């Protein structure tokens, strides 16, 4: 249950050193830019998700 | 023990890796292999980051009504003016229009602010 | 199988990866771990 909140809560930075803070729905728009999908398909769609 | 041995010879000393716990902990710069008796000593060079500072943000800024979003980096502020500035670090800057991307309204994105888009263009086509 | 677990851990769960049906079938935004007797359980979420 530490690991499920900070994947969610503190993104992927607690185990690469001191606990960032970044909110959720920024952290879904950086997941999508590894994978080659730019921020317009995660704002516009977000009912939907 | 080996096959995991010869992968981060190959992985983390000829070449660089995103990963996180393999390389060492933290952000992978560079590993530095050593002799040993019996086996191998890793020397993992790695990038930890320190202090933290909380910064107020917001997923996107409106100007002449089309919603403005960024490119690389992240949207910070120190309670006055909105900076703009990288994700692993804070170096502030003005919002230009080469460094925000420029698509749907205001009336989408939940949390979008008013800001303006400074446009560079406009200074030196009047003087 | 606690090598390739410990990895999951390290790749899916802690950061992003961007591998093939490594962590999961399509590409790969994060991993969730649940408690099991004897092992782990992973709840993988998968881009399709």
């Amino acid at each position: 249950s530490a690991l499920l909140a900070g994947t969610i809560t503190s993104g992927w930075t607690f185990g690469a050193g001191a606990a960032l803070q970044i909110p959720f729905a920024m952290q879904m728009a950086y997941r999508f830019n590894g994978i080659g999908v730019t921020q317009n398909v995660l704002y516009e769609n977000q009912k939907l998700i | 023990s080996a096959n995991l041995a010869a992968t981060k010879m190959s992985e983390c000393v000829l070449g660089q890796s995103k990963r996180v716990d393999f390389c060492g902990k933290g952000y992978h710069l560079m590993s530095f292999p050593q002799s040993a008796p019996h086996g191998v000593v890793f020397l993992h060079v790695t990038y930890v980051p320190a202090q933290e500072k909380n910064f107020t943000t917001a997923p996107a800024i409106c100007h002449d009504g089309k919603a403005h979003f960024p490119r690389e980096g992240v949207f910070v502020s120190n309670g006055t003016h909105w900076f703009v500035t990288q994700r692993n670090f804070y170096e502030p800057q003005i919002i230009t229009t080469d460094n925000t991307f420029v698509s749907g309204n205001c009336d989408v994105v939940i949390g979008i602010v008013n800001n303006t888009v400074y446009d560079p263009l406009q200074p030196e086509l009047d003087s």
